[PDB]
């Protein structure tokens, strides 16, 4: 399924210092993946 | 001196500074270079947002060195 999606962009985001696996899967699922979306609310929204 | 910046990460590039130069114009470099408004830019220095902080000297930023560089589309 299109997990393999959600999965590498959490270490994208790992790659900027978003250290929680958790946290970038909520921000994503938030959006349905897209990721400049989920970077905002781990910015703080 | 130079730095590696990460533009999302995947795409890294060299910039060429001063330390003593503002990041107010890095931003404006960011910006006439690669034609993207200082608004939709955040620098990311290891989870720590660069700001009201004045220069490369003042956070002792160097060479070789792997800011990122978040930047933000207004949707598609």
């Amino acid at each position: 399924g299109p997990e393999v999606r959600f999965q590498q962009q959490l270490e994208q985001l790992n790659a900027m210092g978003f250290l929680n696996r958790e946290a970038n899967l909520q921000a994503l699922i938030a959006t349905g993946g897209d990721i400049n979306a989920a970077i905002e609310r781990l910015l703080g929204s | 001196m130079q730095i590696f910046v990460k533009t999302l990460t995947g795409k890294t590039i060299t910039l060429e500074v001063e330390p003593s130069d503002t990041i107010e114009n890095v931003k404006a470099k960011i910006q006439d270079k690669e034609g993207i408004p200082p608004d939709q830019q955040r620098l990311i220095f290891a989870g720590k947002q660069l700001e009201d902080g004045r220069t490369l000297s003042d956070y002792n930023i160097q060479k070789e060195s792997t800011l990122h560089l978040v930047l933000r589309l207004r949707g598609g």
